RNA sequence: GAUUCACGCAGUGUUAACGUGCAAAUUACUUGUCAUAUUUGAGUAUAGGGGCGAAAGACUCAUCGAACUAUCUAGUAGCUGG
RNA sequence: UGAAACUGUCCUUAGUGCAGAUCUUGGUGGUAGUAGCAAAUACUAAGAAGAGGAAAAAAACAUCUUAGAACUGAAGAGGAGAAAGGUUCCUAAACAACAUUACUUGGAUUAGGGUGAAUCGAUCCUAAAUUACAGAUGGAAAUCCUUAAGAAAAGGAUUGAAAGGGAAUAAGAUUAAUAGUUCUUAAUCAAGAGAAAUGGUAACAUAUCAUGAACUUUAAAAUGGAGUGUGAAAAUCUACGGAAGAGUUCUCUUUUCUUCUUAACAAAAGUAAAUUCCACUGAAAUGAAUCAAUCAGAGAAGUGGAAUUUAUUGGCUUUGUAAGAAAUUCAAUGAAUUGUGGUAUUUUUGCAGUCUUCAUAAAAAUUAAAGGGAAUCUUUUGCUCGUACUAAUAACCGCAACAGGUCUCCAAGAAGCAAAAUCUUUAGUUAAAUAGAAUAACGCAGGUAAGGGAAGUCGGCAACAUAGCUCUGUAAGUUAGCAAGAAAGAGUAGCUCUGGUGAUUAUCGAAUCAGAACUUUAAAGGUUAGGGG
RNA sequence: GUCAUCUAAUUAGUGACGCGCAUGAAUGGAUCACCGUGAUUCCCACUGUCCCUAUCUGCAAUCUAGUGAAACCACAGUCAA
RNA sequence: CUGUUGCUUAUAGACGAUGGCAUCAGAAAUCGGUGUUGUAAGCUUUAGAGUUUCUUAAUCAAUACUCUCGGGUAUUGAAUG
């Protein structure tokens, strides 16, 4: 609800070029669902 | 509640238009004219309302037939 | 109302079909200074009291 | 563009609500065409235009609570809120008993077991609030009747 | 023409809000009342020294200890202003 | 600068000299980019269209679709009418102005389109009341009279209701918008055209039958309210049996949800409740019956019959209409299914008796019957007018898209005594006088607070406090009816059980009451909900 | 007003007294049971009314983008005598 | 040099101002410390008053035992790396 949010939320970015354009880019911002947080870091997708 | 609020129930209309002048003047209740004086046969003039006489009177409107004869 | 007389409904007419403005052509004529309709009115701006 | 005008021809052919009218989004263009009846019925068909399902009310929560009270489970002194007369009117046990008092009298009578004259004094008895329930009137009959053959 | 709740309605209090307002009398809570002397729609009747009033000089189109409108009328002013 | 009339002297004439009149009319400042653009819970992401989200976060972005999250909560922010409005209705193009920012939106601009009736209303009848010729009155305008005054009208003239009376139509489909109005199918009504009957003891009964004038009478149209019981239909809930689709599913769930329908007008397999009458008989040892009553030798109860009412025929199931429609699925137009119940609640509609009035709770048009005996199935047509839309936190009245006001119909689940508060389904909407950041004072609205407890104050103003249901208990005073919910005290949850209250003749069914072990955070209190003396 | 009572304390309330400025009998006199969004006093309970203020939330106010009035105004605006 | 700007900056603050750092900058996770509440979810204790179907098998069952000093939260205006 509008009420509330997750105390904790794990993201993951994407830089990715604008399709028309192809000297922008843009991010993506999406939702990667966790189990638990215990021991996660900032890690660079590849 | 003499102001605003009173004046919420005004959907019953008083007057309606007349047959002989064509005025939103016809009392419903009264059956007469309060502009000119229906079924008097006579039309209503008074000469303490003498604007009301230079509103309709002879030679405001269309002289369909006088207009003939008084040219002739 | 939904309800009306015969004559009423006719007179309501009239006051539909006056409620027009200046053709363009009418607006050419040489000399002319009727570019807009002084008489015309809207059902919400004035009630024509009928 | 504007879809307004075929969601709501769309309600008016599939006979539900504006709510329930669901246009696909991906087709746009195809759907903007269609501004007339014949049309919206084309797209159902091609199911470009789809109602949607009535969102689900389930009576389980209810059904579980009345066989609990069924048995007794809510049915305390806390849980109550209106008076006696309110949640069994008086009224209304005093026209069933006459009701139930009444039949046997009658049954009994016709069966032949009391005569006119002992079924009379019942029936006034009966209406004068002397046994509380149908066991009270069997045995009070029973009782009479051998009297008699005594 | 008993006691209460509800749909509604009123206007006891806060002498609360607002007071160049949502509003030329309203809003919030509290209070009262909520079918027979009840509430209410349309039609109809009663007109200004008149009507109507369970009576407050109250109401009679935001106008009432005498409505609105026009004529007498540029009413008169030993009084104020220019 | 301006581009066509004007000036100097003498007499004459006057609408002849402005800083004020809260002067009149018009225009314009400071205040001032100030006060404001804060009731109605609320928006977010992706995409489309567009000049109209850019950017060193310029933190906000109108319309439409999808998804998420929500509100009105079915006495509605739903679906429709009366009045009032009058084209605001639908569509397309277009956004200069208007809706306290903006708008690609609009109840705003421009141009088109849109209202279909023999059956719905007006038209017909009369109510309160209203208005004529003649007559009477008046100086006059005019007033009175409404059938009394009349050489007028068998008997009394006009008007007066889109809520009173009233001949006759429904289901499905269709339009961008009209539909008891159009289309398909199926009906109904009115006006027209082609010595005179039987049956039953009786109440009374017979696809038109089976004659019935003048005149007269009776009835219908056409009659308050309250409360109780009950018949039937619909909705909701539920029992058994299923068919199709959908949701959940690593934890379970033979699972949870949706569909399973039917009109006007007629038919008469089967079968009801209530009331009133008819025939046989004659009741006391008085009986019959209702929740209550109430009834009987001017005739009870019993048995056998007749009639009327129960949203059209004749009340309900059933039948024709009619499954060929419609709903739910499936395949790519064609295919499938469409049982039976309930001693449950509400609503609607009738019926039966009871209570109440110093209240007795309309008329006519129009229809039928009687008393009397004067006379000897097919087919045509159905005219005039209204019909769009809102009916309101934006279409009505208040200067307006004003928190004010304005008459009605339909009405789901939970919980509860309750149409109460609170939450949800069908439907509607997320916008309704702009937002973003920061989180000073002083505010408006909602709160809490140690110890004390009205010492504050004109005054317990405001707020706190009591609050449902069951049981025990309840004073003085009194018009003997009341006070009285007096005051005061105890109980209340969850789970596992036990017993009482019936129907039918072993099976089935109802929420209601009482009681007992065990457990815990020890129980009306989320909401609703008396402070007492 | 005087005497009691209510309180620690009573121009308040209540019960009495009465040569009552100027009460008094349908201008109605005396009496009160039920009733009252009527006027007045006292108890219990409860509490930010108060000792004596602290603190929490929403909407504003503050700043900004867009939009944007009004009352008022002789000229104006530091004091003492 | 100074100001703007950045740390959605603090020992500051209505706005300005004031204070600190600005590539050995900053920000963020995570980890440890430190607090708050009271023992998570899944399975097991004839747990468990009793019931049913069996015919000592199961099933339902408020609450309750061990895993569990557990789980969850913790700068947002907390302290380390």
């Amino acid at each position: 609800g509008i009420r509330s949010v997750a105390d904790r939320i794990r993201v993951r970015m994407a830089r990715l070029p604008i399709e028309g354009e192809e000297g922008k880019f843009y991010t993506l911002v999406s939702y990667v669902p966790v189990a638990s947080f215990k021991g996660l870091v900032t890690k660079t997708v590849e | 509640t003499k102001g605003t609020s009173c004046r919420g129930t005004r959907h019953n209309k008083t007057h309606i238009l007349c047959k002989r002048c064509g005025k939103r003047s016809w009392h419903l209740q009264k059956q007469r004219c309060a502009s000119c004086g229906y079924p008097d046969a006579k039309m209503r003039q008074y000469a303490w309302g003498y604007k009301a006489l230079r509103r309709r009177t002879q030679g405001t409107g269309r002289m369909r037939h006088l207009k003939i004869a008084l040219k002739r | 109302t939904g309800h009306k007389g015969f004559s009423y409904k006719l007179k309501l007419g009239k006051k539909i079909h006056q409620n027009r403005g200046v053709p363009q052509w009418f607006r050419m004529k040489t000399g002319n200074t009727i570019n807009y309709n002084f008489k015309r009115r809207h059902w919400n701006r004035r009630k024509m009291g009928m | 563009v504007s879809l307004k005008l075929q969601k709501r021809l769309a309600a008016s052919v599939l006979k539900c609500g504006n709510r329930k009218v669901w246009l696909d989004p991906n087709e746009t263009p195809e759907i903007s065409l269609a501004n007339s009846r014949k049309a919206i019925r084309k797209l159902i068909k091609d199911r470009l235009i789809i109602k949607k399902p009535a969102a689900m009310h389930s009576r389980a929560r209810v059904v579980e609570r009345k066989q609990a009270k069924i048995l007794g489970r809510h049915t305390g002194h806390g849980k109550r809120k209106g008076t006696k007369n309110a949640r069994t009117p008086q009224k209304t046990l005093w026209i069933i008993r006459m009701r139930v008092l009444r039949r046997l009298l009658l049954k009994y009578r016709t069966t032949g077991k009391i005569d006119k004259h002992m079924y009379h004094d019942f029936y006034l008895k009966v209406k004068g609030n002397q046994y509380k329930n149908k066991k009270a009137l069997m045995e009070s009959i029973f009782k009479a009747l051998e009297e008699k053959k005594l």
